[PDB]
RNA sequence: GCUUGAGUCUCGUAGAGGGGGGUAGAAUUCCAGGUGUAGCGGUGAAAUGCGUAGAGAUCUGGAGGAAUACCGGUGGCGAAGGCGGCCCCCUGGACGAAGACUGACGCUCAGGUGCGAAAGCGUGGGGAGCAAACAGGAUUAGAUACCCUGGUAGUCCACGCC
RNA sequence: AGGACCGAACCGACUAAUGUCGAAAAAUUAGCGGAUGACUUGUGGCUGGGGGUGAAAGGCCAAUCAAACCGGGAGAUAGCU
RNA sequence: GCUCGCCGGAAGACCAAGGGUUCCUGUCCAACGUUAAUCGGGGCAGGGUGAGUCGACCCCUAAGGCGAGGCCGAAAGGCGUAGUCGAUGGGAAACAGGUUAAUAUUCCUGUACUUGGUGUUACUGCGAAGGGGGGACGGAGAAGGCUAUGUUGGCCGGGCGACGGUUGUCCCGGUUUAAGCGUGUAGGCUGGUUUUCCAGGCAAAUCCGGAAAAUCAAGGCUGAGGCGUGAUGACGAGGCACUACGGUGCUGAAGCAACAAAUGCCCUGCUUCCAGGAAAAGCCUCUAAGCAUCAGGUAACAUCAAAUCGUACCCCAAACCGACACAGGUGGUCAGGUAGAGAAUACCAAGGCGCUUGAGAGAACUCGGGUGAAGGAACUAGGCAAAAUGGUGCCGUAACUUCGGGAGAAGGCACGCUGAUAUGUAGGUGAGGUCCCUCGCGGAUGGAGCUGAAAUCAGUCGAAGAUACCAGCUGGCUGCAACUGUUUAUUAAAAACACAGCACUGUGCAAACACGAAAGUGGACGUAUACGGUGUGACGCCUGCCCGGUGCCGGAAGGUUAAU
RNA sequence: AAUUCCUUGUCGGGUAAGUUCCGACCUGCACGAAUGGCGUAAUGAUGGCCAGGCUGUCUCCACCCGAGACUCAGUGAAAU
RNA sequence: CUUUAAUGUUUGAUGUUCUAACGUUGACCCGUAAUCCGGGUUGCGGACAGUGUCUGGUGGGUAGUUUGACUGGGGCGGUC
RNA sequence: CGCGGGGUGGAGCAGCCUGGUAGCUCGUCGGGCUCAUAACCCGAAGGUCGUCGGUUCAAAUCCGGCCCCCGCAACCA
């Protein structure tokens, strides 16, 4: 059985990265909402 | 030649092969080979538009001439080749100036024959001439629609057009399927039937003997569930709806001939 | 060894002998168009069928296929089946004449090999006419027959089989 | 030569047994089929909700699918408990 | 520390992925560990990651994404050109040994290589987002030539041995050496050099390509390995000498021969077949706009520089992914001895571990297995489960058939050890020796050494000799589906699906059709011997009657009939 | 008969005994020609049946070797 | 009134021709080393095609809903 | 159990719905044609309308009871 989750930094950051959000308007909403909430880990990064 | 292979195994048992003892078994000319990544039938968005497309074998495209634009210069059929994405073979000819370029392969042709285009090229299989210099009742191929576009009609193995008449600026053709189109008089054609004349008798024998070519298994409509296709479902193989396509359009007899701006050029449709 | 068997060579004869490739006209059919009008077609009679949307008849043009009138003759040719519009190309057989040359190289032949109408079959083309099967209409005690209107394979083409 | 044969790797998952608060939210053990192919698999992209994908089971789309997940309409509605 | 046991194509040793200090040392034991625990992947403090040659970054592109203008779209935004990103791909360069508690082709020792900057000297035409060559390529299969590496022998060092023999064909341990430089071999590709000419390469061209003669038959390119060198060097079993008894300092013989041999290399070859097998830059070549006492380019030489990031450890697992120290999943590489065809399997080596609860007991019962009198499916929904058949060579083998098969059909025979043929054969490799030569890594020739099946005969032993593990149950009638294959992940692998084949039918190209409100794409850079839809399902023998109802196609006169 | 309710239809074979199976009879509830018909070499982790081999499947179990169950010390859940 | 004939006039309905609207996924050139695109040539179609408003037809391709109750349980039947 | 339909000369079918009147084909009988038969031609005859009751001026017909016959249904667990 292959557990439904294999890690891959490159692939992760190309779909959940900071710039993975800034390329679209929707991402600008997500960056806004998480900031509106007061979250600390906005997106998987350094 | 045609050879029904020996029944050494179930799957090979029903294969018939096209053994061509002429085609150059070396590697083709590089400068006329460009990349050609298959697309499995997916559009710009990425969704599959046409079904049964994909897999296949990695192939490279052979850019060939269609125009026969460099006129007045004779040529020699240096050698024949094999083309993956055609039906007919292609030949690498050489102009007298020293420029090699591919052209399709007409029926009766050997490596070392003479071919040329323009208007001075005589009546021999391979010469390209505008249709106002071609005899009525002749067999041609690679017929153009517009002068200079290149050639569209009759391009596969043994597909030939019989010129009917030449009234005014409208020359009449009789297509391979059976439709009388009337085209521009300056449309360039090429004498003789296209080569690879045994292509029709070739059978595959295997499911894989079609798979590496590019097709995908065709699922019948009656097997699918009613939410998928306008047929199918039912406890125990039922049917009874009017045969259609995956989108409701009645098939098995339903004309969709509608372009209308080409209505003027079509004299007779398929019987 | 000879020459009357048989065979080769020089010159010619007539011929639907055969294979491949071109081409011509009458006729039929179909399609488009003009003229024009109620029947047309068919049979023993009739009906099926076609027709006032406008057939057939008649005139013009075009697209295909098959078969080659008269010549044609119990004529000719080939082993036979079989083969006839004309033409070019490749090519086979027989026969006639004056001599020569080889010098019995012969006659026949189970098995073996090949050719072998049509119908019929495989593969891929072609489809006018004709036409199994089949349908319809009649005749008939009955008629899945003769007769009538349609009609698929087929007949046609190349490679094979039989 | 082969969608050819035998058979490990590898992939898959036919019978039985164990297990069922298990070692494990489908596995282990003994045996099975493919095993040069329509083969297998890594890295990287693409197709997305009445949409995708499908050698087609209404199977699959993050342990969830006869229409995913999250937030919002919304304290939906209930002659029902 | 001494025995015992287990894996050993792994439970071993290294990279990638991913973790994130889990690595080492000292100290501590409440909590964590399914037990205690002075122990530890636990807490606490400290230490550890050293690069011009490894990788990333960088230059260059694939799929595909973003996309100036631009086209389209109610807005958002969609598509896409020029461009620019994007490795799993291509592209410059280092090997061996030593060292620390923990890092090393990164530090030290020795010996080398690559790319640019600048300067000097002697020559000399250089010069692009442009052209050309090159990079640059399929699967499968076979042979030859080698190496990695292992065994054997000689040689060197040690022992002659706690129960019987063992100074001998005895036993134990060792016998390792790279990159770079030089040579250019086995072998592979291809006819070279020269004169002239040209509507070809969106311009030019001395470059390629084409077309004619001249001259000679080689030149050139590529190229594993070996041999020398690297190296009177390092390493090195074993001693010598100090122990904080952890280890260190010192010293140090031989270091060759032969055979067997890979899936590594030559081979990004060769032969063949088809389903016909990235692109670009680096690199080299050629000239244009031009610039030419120049500048630049080339060769040699001196010298400078090559940054930044990662580097510990785990990586078939108590550290990844599964809530856990979880019998699960996880790509790549190296991969020794004997038996054996083999990476199977049995037992071992290097190496790493004894699975984180143990001690007695020897009941029922359950799980995992061993054997079993007589019979032999009488069990049972059913021979499910077990039992059993199980290797090689050889002999032999039916119905049916598409003439390939069925077939490993079925069914049998010899299998051990020892001697002999033969103080080990056929066969293989093959020195010394001899002659030859376009003189070298050469050719005939020569044959010792080394190595080594099978077969035949005889003798002999056990109840049993393919002695273990490993390792087909066979056969007859017959339904269905042609057969390979695919699918209900997680109760259904099947007669279901698919399949090649056939048939109907749509499609004349801005093709039908499909996604998309559109543009634009896919279809196809294909075009009727093509492509889409549908039904059926190899192949063989075929495929009858019905156009009433529905649908489709053809036909339009008339009736009815919408907006206008 | 993957199709036949009545039916286990009738006859024949296989068995000591055969609602299954093989082969035929047509009385086809309600088969049938590309929602393809009837055969078919080979193949199938497929479906039904018989024969041989073979055995603890069974007659009818007994003993044997390990993991637990039982006891001792340590740790210490669960549905309800 | 009807039948008819010439003209004027009224728009309508066919056929052919033309070029300027327009289409051009035809060739060439330039913006530009750019197969998108824009513009300029020129050829071919051509007042068609195509798009928009209105309109009949077809329409499970898609969508929102309906599909009664009584019933000695519901269904069928019967019934209101 | 229930729904629908059918029963008519010797046989097979009209007629019923919308009541007073029963027709068609074959077959039987008789004659003719023929040497004789079939076929053909001409002519004539034959029905309690399954059974019973009722409503009605009048019933094969319209209603209800009964028998026979055909199809459908006879169900979900
Ligand atoms: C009826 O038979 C019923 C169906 C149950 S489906 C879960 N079964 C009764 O035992």
């Amino acid at each position: 059985m292959k557990r439904t989750f294999q890690p891959s930094v490159l692939k992760r950051n190309r779909s959940h990265g900071f710039r993975a959000r800034m390329a679209t308007k929707n991402g600008r909403q997500v960056l806004a909402r998480r900031r509106a909430k007061g979250r600390a880990r906005l997106t998987v990064s350094k | 030649a045609v050879v029904k292979c020996k029944p050494t195994s179930p799957g090979r048992r029903h294969v018939v092969k096209v053994v061509n003892p002429e085609l150059h078994k070396g590697k083709p000319f590089a400068p006329l080979l460009e990349k050609n990544s298959k697309s499995g039938g997916r559009n710009n968005n990425g969704r599959i538009t046409t079904r049964h497309i994909g897999g296949g074998h990695k192939q490279a495209y052979r850019i060939v001439d269609f125009k026969r634009n460099k006129d007045g210069i004779p040529a020699v059929v240096e050698r024949l080749e094999y083309d993956p994405n055609r039906s007919a073979n292609i030949a690498l000819v050489l102009y007298k100036d020293g420029e090699r370029r591919y052209i399709l392969a007409p029926k009766g042709l050997k490596a070392g024959d003479q071919i040329q285009s323009g208007v001075d090229a005589a009546i021999k299989p391979g010469n390209t001439l505008p249709m106002r210099n071609i005899p009525v009742g002749s067999t041609v191929h690679n017929v153009e629609m517009k002068p200079g576009k290149g050639g569209q009609l009759a391009r596969s193995a043994g597909t030939y057009v019989q010129i009917v008449a030449r009234d005014g600026a409208y020359v009449t053709l009789r297509l391979r399927s059976g439709e009388m189109r009337k085209v521009e008089a300056d449309c360039r054609a090429t004498l003789g039937e296209v080569g690879n004349a045994e292509h029709m008798l070739r059978v595959l024998g295997k499911a894989g003997a079609a798979r590496w070519r590019g097709v995908r298994p065709t699922v019948r409509g009656t097997a699918m569930n009613p939410v998928d296709h306008p047929h199918g479902g039912g406890e125990g193989r039922n049917f009874g709806k009017h045969p259609v396509t995956p989108w409701g359009v009645q098939t098995k007899g339903k004309k969709t001939r509608s372009n209308k701006r080409t209505d003027k050029f079509i004299v007779r449709r398929r019987s």
